[PDB]
């Protein structure tokens, strides 16, 4: 099957991700950097694991943050992740898998 | 002739204006007249390109002379087509809004002499998720609607489409966009876009007719 | 059978979808360098 | 509303003239209306180089007809380029000359808009073994102008073309071409293509002008 070129392309895909959130995303948020790499990273693979763990059950896929995560802010700045409109402390990602011809 | 005029362009462009051993403004309008009669070849609207999407010393009124002056002679490449794009929303590396709006104006009226069309669909996210920034709204929108594609239609690009329509109090550049998202999907609840620049777009179509000769 | 390969070209898109926007979300110019620019261009 | 047209047109290119049932050619003239109208898509231009380039029943003057309308939508691919290219020549089910001298006028004055324009590189000596054929001379000529590069231009074409040239006594064709030779060679010894008719030039381009449009 063409099965493992969408799991090579997406281990490399992910450590290409890991390289740019360390070297470059890190120092950003910083204004330590590796602490800030370290949550960035943990937030969006937990983010990540959880959309395709509801597959069709919408609502369960929030994840408990920090009050002053910065993390989130800026995933949500960056459009990639929206805090629950009830309340701000749960946040899911914003679902590009899904596709209608998938 | 035109190279030697970036030549002078790129040394000016690199200094403040008040230390300029000479007023940019001359040589300027000679790149402008030399591009408005040849066109710019794409190494020089590669050129070009990186003068007025990197920071460097230009003044505004400049810049927008040399984009309104923009004709390309033969084709588009995509690292013209990139650094155009890589220009959009806010941040210090970016240019002004207006010079922005100038840009998507620009890259609809050549979409048809870009090499790869395609290429702009591959950076479709990054023009989508700028349609919120009201100065570049309507180009925008104008753009997405030409590289539109039957996979880019993804429901959380309806759904973000029909909440910035509401929001927005329905701006009809975003309702002529989800005319064309239902032209795919018609499942979806329901201005054709016309060329902005009839006359740049004769003169374009002037200037490219010089690509039969031979 | 063949749930297993969507699934699969599924979670690439999720991480395509994820990495592009925070790429151009950073501010940084993905445009002029090679490794940013691959991860934000989608496939053709 | 086209593809019913094509279709008609063709089941009864396959079917001797005496023995049709009713005319084609008020058919053939509304294609000819539609497509000086609206242009041919590239799946539509596929199956008219087709009608073009196959033996069939089809008159001379309505081959011609349809390919004096042949105006492109967007793009055109390298199937179709290359349906065209595979008709050049003598051979049992190659069309006439005339009409060949007609593909080749039609190739040069699309060649802006194939969707590749490189594939016509591929083919290079097909094109410029054809030479020697007076019929197309004039239409050859002006296509290897705008194909030619550096790579192509090896001795023995060198030598063929200037054999060519002495063996027609003047033929400013030939002088064009090995003008454009000269530009890649300095060294051996020392015609402007324009378009061949602004008129389609200038119709295409107004067809073309919707492209921008959404």
């Amino acid at each position: 099957r063409q099965k493992d070129e969408w799991a090579k392309k997406t281990s490399s895909l992910m450590k290409q991700l890991d390289w740019f959130i360390g070297e470059h995303l890190g120092a950003m948020l910083a204004a330590e950097a590796l602490a800030a790499s370290a949550e960035m990273r943990d937030l969006i693979e937990q983010l990540m694991n959880k959309l395709v763990e509801a597959g069709g059950d919408n609502s369960a896929t929030y994840v408990e943050i920090p009050r002053e995560s910065a993390a989130a802010r800026f995933l949500v700045r960056s459009k990639v992740a929206m805090f629950h409109p009830n309340d701000a402390r749960r946040l899911r990602l914003v679902d590009f898998g899904r596709d209608l011809d998938d | 002739g035109l190279p030697r005029l970036i030549d002078a362009i790129e040394e000016a462009s690199k200094i403040p204006a008040k230390r300029r051993q000479t007023p940019i403004k001359p040589t300027i309008e000679k790149l402008t007249t030399h591009l408005y009669t040849h066109g710019a070849s794409p190494d020089s609207l590669l050129r070009l390109a990186d003068l007025l999407t990197l920071r460097n010393h230009l003044d505004q009124a400049s810049l927008a002379a040399i984009t309104r002056n923009l004709y390309p002679s033969s084709t588009v490449s995509d690292e013209v087509v990139l650094r155009f794009i890589g220009a959009l929303g806010h941040g210090q590396l970016k240019p002004t809004l207006a010079l922005q709006a100038l840009f998507l104006r620009w890259l609809v009226m050549v979409y048809h002499l870009l090499e790869n069309p395609g290429v702009l669909g591959q950076v479709y996210g990054v023009l989508f998720d700028l349609l919120d920034t009201a100065a570049i709204r309507p180009q925008l929108c104008h753009l997405l609607a030409l590289v539109t594609r039957r996979k880019h239609v993804r429901p959380f690009r309806i759904q973000a489409i029909l909440t910035l329509s509401r929001q927005t109090g329905g701006d009809p550049n975003l309702t002529g966009l989800l005319r064309v998202f239902k032209n795919y999907y018609p499942e979806i609840i329901v201005s054709a876009f016309k060329h902005p620049d009839p006359q740049w777009r004769q003169h374009l179509d002037e200037i490219q007719q010089r690509r039969s000769e031979a | 059978h063949e749930a297993e390969m969507k699934s699969n070209r599924r979670r690439w898109r999720i991480m395509k979808g994820a990495a592009s926007a925070i790429v151009a979300g950073s501010g940084i110019d993905w445009v002029r360098d090679e490794r940013l620019r691959d991860l934000v261009l989608d496939l053709p």
